[PDB]
């Protein structure tokens, strides 16, 4: 989904707001705050409602302005509460009602998601690869700044998981995969405008096809 | 036009999410209140740091987690969620690597612990994959034009930490010792190695 989560890239931001070793508080600012990685990991292996990647998607669910003005945790407040909904645990009137306020949540799936590919290839380190150039509306992990870009295999993992353009919409389709480090000259990705090296993406196996 | 929708506050929402589903019997007695204990208990840098000070003082030790992470790590007990399915990335004389997740937050929490406020911000998020040499300067960290700076984007199930350089000057100190100085930051990438005077 070429949602505005989609960020790398993206030319605009200031200065990340930290200086190296500086405090960094607490691991949790408000006493709310344990609660949507919590909750979700009840949906997960409690409830077994959903899958990680599940939340992942409805996060990138969220209405674009609303995604950007919201702080990280409670972007997972809404996204699990919006996935309890959608699974029919919880309602929107009772967590309203509970809130005593307004709860808005991600905007509904406007895709179904997509299998695991039929058709991929088992790849070996130091192999040149493209990231395959198609677009996926619903859930996929794959950051555009690589579609179709070249580069080389650092890494084939030795375990496999769900597709996740499969498991993120909670289909049935999911199969296994092996992911894969993939290399990227910063210049093949960002032409002359990056002062970077290298980039390793860690791309599921049916992203990519062999380089030309 | 372009604002925002009406909102109950943040807590609010937060705990109405927690005793909807309490008040279904859906959530164990217990259960939030000990993954709070395990994110800020357990799950931690420190951990990540006894792992770098082990791989600098023990040879055979670095060579397993630069070729099996996971088995590494696994020695010392820290496999855990988020951190399955762990490798180690070795800085050099000639090659800087530094850890993102650009599309949203991923860390290898037991080792690193949960990410900091500003990794899961949209600067670090949006610019750290293309300018990372610019980005670490602003954060305090120079890296001179004689190295390559590497960037791993956490995109899939891979979670990463960094192996820093050792620094000059730490010779023959002691694994606690070099613990010390193996920061949260060193591991995610955009600090090295201080050793005071
Ligand atoms: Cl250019
Ligand atoms: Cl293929
Ligand atoms: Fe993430
Ligand atoms: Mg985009």
């Amino acid at each position: 989904m070429d949602g505005v989560h989609d960020l790398a890239g993206v030319q605009g931001f200031g200065k990340v707001p930290h200086t190296v070793n500086a405090d960094i508080g607490p691991t949790f600012h408000a006493e709310w705050e344990h609660l949507p990685y919590s909750l979700m990991f009840a949906g997960v292996a409690e409830l077994g409602a959903f899958s990680v990647d599940e939340v992942k998607y409805v996060v990138e669910r969220m209405e674009p302005r609303h995604y950007m003005m919201t702080p990280y945790y409670e972007r997972y407040v809404i996204g699990v509460a919006t996935l309890m909904v959608e699974k029919g645990i919880l309602t929107q009137d009772e967590l309203e009602s509970l809130a005593g306020g307004p709860f808005p949540l991600s905007r509904p799936s406007e895709s179904e998601g997509r299998p695991a590919p039929v058709e991929t290839t088992t790849f070996e380190v130091g192999q040149r690869v493209r990231v395959r150039d198609e677009y996926v509306p619903g859930h996929i992990r794959m950051p555009a700044y690589c579609r179709g870009r070249v580069g080389t295999i650092s890494h084939r993992t030795t375990e496999k998981w769900p597709f996740p353009d499969a498991i993120g919409h909670g289909r049935n389709d999911a199969g296994e995969e092996p992911t894969y480090h993939v290399k990227f000259a910063a210049e093949e990705l960002f032409g002359s405008d990056t002062d970077g090296g290298s980039v390793v993406v860690d791309l599921f196996e049916g992203y990519l096809e062999p380089a030309a | 036009e372009n604002a925002a929708p009406a909102q109950a506050p943040v807590s609010d929402r937060a705990w109405a999410l927690f005793r909807a589903l309490d008040g279904k019997g859906l959530v164990p007695d217990g259960y939030v209140e000990g993954w709070k204990k395990t994110f800020e208990e357990d799950f931690s840098p420190r951990r990540g740091a006894e792992l770098v000070a082990r791989a600098w003082t023990d040879p055979e030790f670095r060579q397993l987690l630069l070729t099996d992470g996971t088995a590494a790590v696994a020695q010392y007990g820290y496999l855990g969620p988020q951190g399955e399915y762990i490798v180690a990335v070795e800085d050099t004389p000639t090659l800087k690597n530094v850890i993102v997740c650009s599309l949203c937050s991923c860390t290898a929490w037991p080792i690193l612990g949960l990410p900091p406020t500003w990794y899961k911000s949209f600067e670090y998020r949006a610019r750290v994959v293309r300018e990372p040499r610019k980005v670490l300067s602003e954060m305090g960290t120079e890296i001179a034009s004689d190295i390559e700076i590497r960037v791993y984007d956490t995109t899939a199930e891979t979670r990463y930490m960094v192996l820093p350089q050792r620094p000059a000057g730490t010779e023959g100190w002691s694994q606690e010792q070099l613990q010390e100085i193996v920061t949260k930051d060193c591991l995610i990438g955009v600090a090295i190695p201080q050793v005071p005077t």
